[PDB]
RNA sequence: ACUCGGGUGGAGGCCUGUAGCGAUGCUGACGUGCAAAUCGCUCGCAUGAUUUGGGUAUCGGAGCGAAAGACUCAUCGAACCACCU
RNA sequence: UGGUUGGCGUAGCAAAGAUCUAACGGAACGUUGGAUACUGGAGCGGGGAAGGAUUUCGUGCCAACGGCACUCGUACACGAGUUGUUCGGAUACUGAGCACAACGUUACACCGUUUUUAGGAAAAGGGGCAACAGAGAACCUGGGAUUAUAUUCCAAAAAGAAAUUGCAUG
RNA sequence: ACUGCAGACCGUACUCAUCACCGCAUCAGGUCCCCAAGCAUACAAUGCUCUGGUACAUAGAGAAAGGUACACUCAGGGAAGUCGGCAAAAUAGAUGCGUAAGUUCGCAAGAAGCAUUGGCUCUGAGGGCAACAACUCAGAACUGCUUACGGCGGGGAAUCCAACUGUAUAAU
RNA sequence: GGGUAAACGGCAAGGUAGCCAAAUGCCUCGUCUUCCAAUUAGAGACGCGCAUGAAUGGAUUAAUGAGAUUCCCUCUGUCCCGAGUUACUAUCUAGCGAAACGACAGUCAAGGGAACGGACUUGAAGGGCUAAGCGGGGAAAGAAGACCCUGUUGAGUUUGACUCCAGUCUG
RNA sequence: CGGCUCUUCCUAACCUAGCGGCUAAGGGUUGGAUUGUUCACCCACUGACAGGGAACGUGAGCUGGGUUUAGACCGUCGUGAGACAG
RNA sequence: AACGUGUCGCGAUGGAUGACUUGGCUUCCUAUUUCGUUGAAGAACGCAGCAAAGUGCGAUAAGUGGUAUCAAUUGCAGAUUACCGAAUCUUUGAACGCAAACGGCGCAUGGGAGAAAUCCCCGUGCAUGCCAUAUUUCUCAGUGUCG
RNA sequence: GUGGAAAUGCGGCCAGGUGACCAAUCAAUCCUCCCACGGUGAGCUUUCUUUUCACCAUAAUCCACUUGGGCCUUUCGAGUUGUUCGGAACGGGGGCUCAAGAUUGAAAAAUGCAGUUGUGAGUUCUAUUAAAGCAAAAACCUGGGG
RNA sequence: GGUAUCGUGAGGGUAGUACGAGGUACUCCCAUGCCGUGCCUCUGGUUUCUGGAGUUUGUCGAACGGCAAGUGCUCCGACGCUAUCGCACGGUGGUUAGCCAGUCCCAAGACCAGAUGCCCA
RNA sequence: CACGUCCCUCUCCAAACGAGAGAACAUGCAUGGGCUGGCAUGAGCGCGUGGGGCCCCGAGGCGCUGAACCUUGAGGCCUCAUGCUGGGACU
């Protein structure tokens, strides 16, 4: 009835019960195994061993994640969720606009662009008269061409 | 838990060390009454609310 | 890795803040999270602002930290911000000029 | 749910041990006992119910002094020089 | 004259719905029960007059009540204990 | 009031899915291995409060109890076990509040105010209490350290590393 | 700076729950706090899984009637049942359309109502930092359906009452 | 003596605006219309309103509602009209093991009778013991009927009952 | 109270049968709308939709719509608490 | 036949009965008979070689001392009984230095250990009210009365 | 006492501050999780599988030293996801300072473990209603004055 | 006396009913309804043959094969059970429509000296 | 003790349990086969949306393939083939 040494070798090899193995075959060597200091020598002793964690495979889940990036798994009968649940309209905004602030902040540093049209433009960029970061991109190409003419 | 005035642990103590079987030779005592410890208690029964 | 209380309280109140860790033991171990306080502030009244040479040092620690530390070298260094202190040098200065003027 | 479902409703205490009479009667909210009637000096004491007074009176105890000075008044308070 | 787009923002004793708090219906189970009021599904509220621990205050011809004579330790159109009895 | 009875070996012991196997044990359910499921992180998980107060742990035991059984038990018996400058609490906060004092009222203090018609300092407004979830609060890990405790135990290479309080020391 | 000595008190086990507390019990009831994985998913819903835990809820054999069920299915009809659509079924996610009266102009509204939805192989879009990173949307062919988890509103027209959320006879 | 009804209330004044067989209408299932094959229902009108009506608020109201109510579509075992399957029970076993109840019992028909007998009268049945059902009877059990009445019994509430007592105010 | 469910018995016979009103208890006597109902009245079928008893058959069979205690609303009554077989 | 019924004989369950009674109840009496701040009664916690309860006691702990008495106590072991003067009498409690679900914390006094003093233990005092007194006549306060 | 033009750096009483008080969000770290890489161990292995699983740890304390804010100075734009802001000083250059944080290292590899970093996500912590405005105090700090 | 077998049948139960069409105004036909007694070939329903297939999420490293989802879900599905939702069947004699007997159902506590088989230490 | 009945055991036209019907060395049971049915074309290897650099990746498709599997079990058929084969109670 080696309960004890169960409990003893669970607790140092720092694991549960339920991966610990008791030999079958040597109960009675385990079964005088009072101490920790016991059952220590036990578990060198390889009467007392720690079994591997049972498995809990990605390899489904990764060749899935395969498959959703190239767009598999994606349409109207995949979803459970609204499109704003599946993808917060405040979280694109916000990335949109980041976007557009930085990039009016990058032509603003290197000057491509005049400090008084940074206001033409990231005042326009919070009113999304700019859907992305190439057509404000661009805008600020043809906002600015319309300058070099003159 | 933890907590306890250690007026009420020494009480419990008090109560624990009192729950006790009654010594055997006491019963081999001449016009001896006592059997069995009438006061014995468990916690799971009577309770020593302190 | 789930955590538990060390310390005897064990509640998540705001002065009970907590820090998982993983230790060299490659344990995960929850550790009192300081109680922050904010530092020394200019007075309420004032407009309540946090002081420039002064550390938000818990008192626990502030009394044994230097003097400077917890002030500027400044008068009412600890206590106010530098122009809150040239408030006063031109509200003294000009105040007194216009009272020595009205003996006149 | 008045019944036993409300019975683990009640979680607290109403009385601790009395410093004094040592009954659980000492209210622990309003700090009196509800036996002795403490921290009040006279000790709580009704004639409606003399069952309790005689629970308590003296002789109830060891009486441990009360023994030595007995038998000295039964002694003339006889003494050693 | 201050309107029509579009975004932004995240309001509300707002909605669906967990947890939690309830408790409508089946007049379902049970009904000498698991239970001296419970179980099941259904259902209601679920950012609020919300829920909740601890502490504290207010009670018996009294307390407390968004008020049902409701609740005040399974006891309430007057608790419980003892006593008169 | 005690005992006994028929009903009656009956009504039932049907909520939450679950055990199977071999080996061993034993006088005959446990233990281990394997298999199989379950819980499914708002858990039949790991720690605490209240509450409980020895239930903890080991050995033994299984008479009684664990509504079947037990070889097992939170049961029984015996022996053990809880380690702190730093954790929590108090020392040492205040809070809703409370109430000693005094004073007042009451046939009566077991009432009330909570400062007292009041000289409250002993070397302007008396004393105290009231929060183990508020404020406060100097310590961390490693351990080969237990049957059972550890932020508490470890020993001179303190496994070690700190911070901190008091006094004193150059 | 340093160093030296000293650093006292009590708590400390275990429990915290379908057997450790309250409920006369190892009672399906009640009981504050903290930590809290993976996958699907919008998700702390739900299902399932590694870890940690369990395998304790008396068991066996077989499968009368009648029952209980957090079990279904039912030809044709479709509320005729009934006091009463009670109970059951039914609706259902997302997207795109579309949405009436009435209205305090907020609503009503998820009104209602059609519609598309899998798999697969592709395409497009959407950024960062200098001189590699997402994962949503969109589209396209091809192809498949037994319309095939879980979870998820039935709707409408009216009258009475109360304006609303709320509270409230614990145990009809 | 005066004032006051968003005091109690009425309709001294005589019910106004409204609204209704309304949760308020006895008559009554009112009458008409609408809904159906058919409607004591519903909705809508009507108003000889037993007994509507204005902060004892009147009317009307979008939104809200586990509120009452009617109908509709969908839907279905609600039903026609039941059938089949499941799982746990029940059933049989091993273990364990109550309770309620219990005068005594316990087949009926007639009769009589405290006026509906298990005991009596006269007939008719009936071998005994069982197991599972069952729910007709045992006026089965449950609790000294919550109904009602009685008592020179209670308590709660009310009050312009009797008797008072604080409070209030006045002197 | 009613229904539902199930059985049963009667006949001052509704249908059926035999007669010429009489005999005849045999077997049968519908499905629905309103309403708790019974009852009534309607719609449809039907050969017909007869009337009754069985503790106004039948609640340890059910259902719980009626009656329906406490909650509440209205009308009337009441100074009021409260009453109304409304 | 069986079951069931019944008699009898034994036996079990049960605990009446009878006898017993170191208990109660009632009556009567006696006296050098009436607690406590010199810490009472009550409550707590402890003390025996094996001792839980009860009793006894209180860190001098089922007792120390005095007295009488005697040879025991007695479950085992091991080497008393009765009374009463001297003491002992832990934490508390009117409880009183301050608190108190705290075996907490003081101030002052003396001691102790100790130690590189700080810490630590201990004893005693330290509540309020009131009366007396300041016996070598304490220190004071009042726009009280005066001087 | 002292440096610095300044922001500020270093070496009794009185007044002020800390205590001290908000949902969220945003950001950083924390943490967890995922991925990529690499190692190490284990497992699958009829077939297939450069594969599946596990692990790859870094404590307080201390020492040197990017993001958000305040400020100094100097010579219509600024700004957020968002309801802002600016001569009462915006922006730009340099500086100061706070709050987190990073890295350097001490601890500390004499530990752990067993026979590596980095990258992504989540978590974490640090306005609205308001006729609601969302504790106190000791301790402690700093000053003014002495 | 056992055991067994075939029967007897006192007694008790007891049921068929209605409608319509044809044919000619009885007979005679022919369908149906209800009732009743069965049965399951067919047809429908029912599936825990979880039979076979498909399929969803989780999972077994993957394919295969599964597995979990309290039978995951969808399709088909035998056996069986069952439906006026299928099908078969529902008979006479005698007395005064009744009624009785029979057929039909239970039938020896109706105690069958009915028969019969076997053994009767 | 006879005859025999019963139990145990096996079968099911029976069946809550008793009872019933049967068996009693028997194609009885067991597998297997054949069949009758069911489903509906297995595993495995060997035309195609495009894609990647002649092949590879490719859902789906084709071929072997009315295949695969299942088919008596609360109890389909076939003797077709092999396999395995009394004790107790009572009078
Ligand atoms: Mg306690
Ligand atoms: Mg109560
Ligand atoms: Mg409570
Ligand atoms: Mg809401
Ligand atoms: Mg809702
Ligand atoms: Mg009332
Ligand atoms: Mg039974
Ligand atoms: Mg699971
Ligand atoms: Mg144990
Ligand atoms: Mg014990
Ligand atoms: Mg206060
Ligand atoms: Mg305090
Ligand atoms: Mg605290
Ligand atoms: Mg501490
Ligand atoms: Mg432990
Ligand atoms: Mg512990
Ligand atoms: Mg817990
Ligand atoms: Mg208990
Ligand atoms: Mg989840
Ligand atoms: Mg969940
Ligand atoms: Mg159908
Ligand atoms: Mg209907
Ligand atoms: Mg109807
Ligand atoms: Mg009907
Ligand atoms: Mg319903
Ligand atoms: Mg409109
Ligand atoms: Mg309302
Ligand atoms: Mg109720
Ligand atoms: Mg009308
Ligand atoms: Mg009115
Ligand atoms: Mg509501
Ligand atoms: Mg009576
Ligand atoms: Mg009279
Ligand atoms: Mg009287
Ligand atoms: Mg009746
Ligand atoms: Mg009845
Ligand atoms: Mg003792
Ligand atoms: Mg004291
Ligand atoms: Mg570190
Ligand atoms: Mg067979
Ligand atoms: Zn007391």
């Amino acid at each position: 009835s080696l309960k004890l040494q169960a409990r003893l070798a669970a607790d140092i090899l720092r694991c549960g019960r339920h991966r610990v193995w008791l030999d079958p075959n040597e109960a009675s060597e385990i079964s005088n195994a009072n101490s920790r200091k016991s059952v220590r020598k036990l578990i060198k002793d390889g009467l007392i061993i720690r079994k591997p964690v049972k498995v809990h495979s990605r390899s489904r889940w990764r060749h899935m994640k395969e498959a959703k990036s190239m767009g598999r798994h994606e349409g109207a009968g995949r979803r459970e969720g609204t499109r704003e649940a599946r993808m917060p309209s405040k979280e694109l905004w916000m990335r949109r606009l980041r976007i557009l602030r930085r990039l009016l902040r990058k032509y603003r540093e290197e000057k491509k662009i005049d400090r008084h049209i940074y206001r033409e433009l990231y005042v326009k960029a919070k009113g999304n008269v700019f859907r992305n970061k190439r057509n404000l991109m661009e805008h600020i190409h043809k906002v600015k061409n319309e300058k070099k003419k003159e | 838990g933890r907590f306890k005035p250690l007026a009420i642990k020494k009480k419990y103590a008090k109560k624990l060390k009192q729950n006790r079987p009654v010594p055997y030779w006491i019963r081999l005592r001449t016009g001896n009454r006592i059997k069995w410890n009438e006061k014995r208690r468990h916690w799971r029964r009577t309770k020593l609310h302190y | 890795p789930r955590v538990q209380y060390r310390r005897r309280m064990h509640y998540a109140t705001r002065g009970n803040r907590m820090k998982l860790v993983r230790t060299p033991g490659n344990r995960l171990v929850m550790q009192k999270r300081v109680k922050r306080s904010q530092g020394p502030h200019t007075p309420w009244v004032l407009g309540h602002k946090r002081l420039a040479g002064t550390k938000a040092l818990r008192h626990t620690e502030a009394r044994l930290a230097s003097r400077h530390e917890k002030s500027t070298s400044r008068p009412y260094g600890g206590v106010l911000s530098h122009e809150q202190v040239r408030d006063r040098i031109v509200r003294a200065f000009l105040i007194e000029e216009q009272r020595i003027v009205k003996r006149a | 749910t008045k019944g036993t479902t409300s019975m683990g409703q009640r979680h607290g205490r109403t009385h601790i041990l009395c410093r004094r009479c040592g009954r659980n009667a000492y209210h622990v909210q309003w700090e009196r006992c509800a036996a002795c009637a403490y921290p009040r000096a006279s000790r709580r004491r009704y004639n409606w119910s003399v069952k309790a007074i005689k629970r308590r009176r003296t002789g109830t105890g060891r009486m441990r002094y009360l023994k030595e000075v007995n038998r000295r008044i039964k002694n003339h308070f006889k003494t050693s020089l």
